[PDB]
């Protein structure tokens, strides 16, 4: 290339190493708190004093800083520059702020943390080494005008280039060019990486958490035209809905229900894919909130697909599964529910399954339909499992009483089936 | 004559050591 694009290379590379005085009376002035002039003028020796006292009020607000205070926020580590030290060593001192932004970015809102990685900002320089770890633990603060002081020092990493345009201005970042970020193929791939480090510390917390999906809802909002942009985004949303289903916080596991909610209505996926997704629901699904968002979403999963296969069995591995943390009684109860959502292509894959694996209690499978008006194949569909069940189960008085319902509603459908399968006269004489 | 432990403690604040501080570093990933 040519000289000044190489020339500039070094540039980036000692963008913290002060060498004159000039150049470091603009790195130290950049700070959280201070304005520019009186920044300027304060040690490190003041700024620990500041720290190391406000940073012990965050340790009685939860133990779990007082880890960095022997290591980060210690006395000996002032005489520590960066630059000195090996590439072992600096990898050490970002792994230990990668620690420490993911525990100082829920208690944000409070003073004491503004006071805190200050320190970490000033001394260590993480307003430009490791800004993406900073701005991903921060990034849900955009309306706040903290995060509008961290843009204001922050040279912007090659992947936040929408938030360009917002660094040193009046007013915050708004609410679309907070999309328009999420929106990128690669800025993504970073939010799944910070988020699956950042549940295996257990430490994700409830407003965070919102303003992950509320930014993954519209990224599919925003692509539900181009059915090749969405093809290529779900090794990174279902990625992360499959891992955010392994916590164990109730809290995380409901994201998962809203962005798989979300993208099922959006792109119609495989029959596999989702029996895939209704089991990971199932199998870590241990709080009571959690519960009823959860079978709002098999409600809703098995109506996005439609095919042949549609209204199939249940596998047996999933079935089981389903009668383990749902109850054939507390399914009732959903349905009685004046909420009443449109429960009405899961079911009658539900009472197939009843039909075939379990069979001990069809007494719910009479009140089942009672409580939902079904679709027309549908119940044509159940009607040619029973004739089927009819035959070859030890023949049993209250499957009899079941067609009786299907005797009062849709005659000729009972017959239909029936004159496709079998003879007229022959079931009245099995029974 | 084997140093003792109070009197290394004043020898890494002293000395201006910080191999007590940069093992404390690379001992802890996710402590948590």
């Amino acid at each position: 290339s040519s000289l000044s694009d190489q020339l500039a290379q070094v540039a980036s590379n000692n963008a913290t190493v002060a060498l004159d005085r000039k150049r470091r009376q603009k790195l130290h002035s950049a700070s959280l708190i201070y304005n520019s002039k009186t920044a300027a003028t304060q040690d490190y020796d003041f700024i620990f004093e500041n720290a190391s006292k406000a940073l012990e009020e965050l340790s009685q607000i939860e133990p779990k800083f007082a880890i960095f205070s022997r290591t980060l926020f210690s006395e000996s580590s002032i005489s520590l520059d960066r630059n000195v030290q090996t590439k072992e060593e600096i990898k050490d001192l970002d792994n230990a702020i990668n620690a420490y932004l993911l525990l100082a970015s829920s208690k944000w809102y409070l003073a004491p943390t503004l006071h805190a990685t200050e320190w970490l900002v000033r001394r260590f320089q993480i307003h430009v080494k490791n800004t993406e770890m900073l701005l991903l633990s921060t990034l849900n603060y955009y309306q706040t005008p903290v995060f509008k002081r961290i843009l204001s020092i922050i040279k912007l990493p090659p992947l936040f280039n929408c938030l360009s345009n917002f660094v040193r201005s009046e007013k915050p970042p708004t609410a679309l060019t907070m999309i328009k970020l999420f929106n990128d193929m690669d800025f993504l791939k970073l939010y799944t990486s910070y988020l699956d480090q950042c549940i295996k510390h257990n430490a994700t917390y409830t407003n965070q958490l919102l303003f992950t999906t509320c930014c993954f809802i519209n990224v599919v909002a925003f692509n539900s035209n181009n059915d090749e942009k969405l093809n290529q985004l779900v090794p990174i949303l279902l990625e992360i809905s499959a891992k955010l289903l392994a916590s164990k916080s109730k809290d995380c596991q409901i994201a998962a229900h809203t962005i798989l909610v979300v993208f099922a209505t959006a792109l119609p996926l495989k029959k596999t894919i989702i029996l895939a997704a209704m089991e990971t629901i199932l199998s870590n699904l241990d709080a009571k909130e959690a519960k009823h968002s959860a079978l709002l979403t098999i409600c809703k999963l098995f109506q996005t697909l439609k095919g042949q296969g549609n209204v199939d069995q249940l596998p047996s591995k999933i079935f089981k599964l389903f009668d383990s943390k749902f109850d054939t009684v507390s399914i009732l109860t959903f349905l009685d529910k004046e909420d009443k959502p449109v429960c009405d292509k899961f079911i009658t894959s539900y009472t197939r399954s009843i039909a075939r694996y379990d069979r001990s209690k069809l007494n719910i499978i009479l009140s089942l339909l009672k409580k939902i008006r079904l679709e027309r194949y549908e119940v044509r569909l159940i009607i040619t499992d029973l004739i089927y069940l009819s035959e070859i189960l030890e023949d049993k008085s209250q499957l009899v009483e079941l067609f009786e319902y299907f005797i009062s509603i849709n005659e000729d459908l009972v017959l239909k089936c029936l004159k496709s399968l079998g003879l007229t006269g022959x079931x009245x004489x099995x029974x | 004559p084997p140093p003792d432990e109070e009197e290394q403690l004043l020898a890494k604040f002293v000395f201006g050591d910080t191999t007590d501080l940069q093992e404390n570093l690379a001992k802890f990933n996710a402590d948590f």
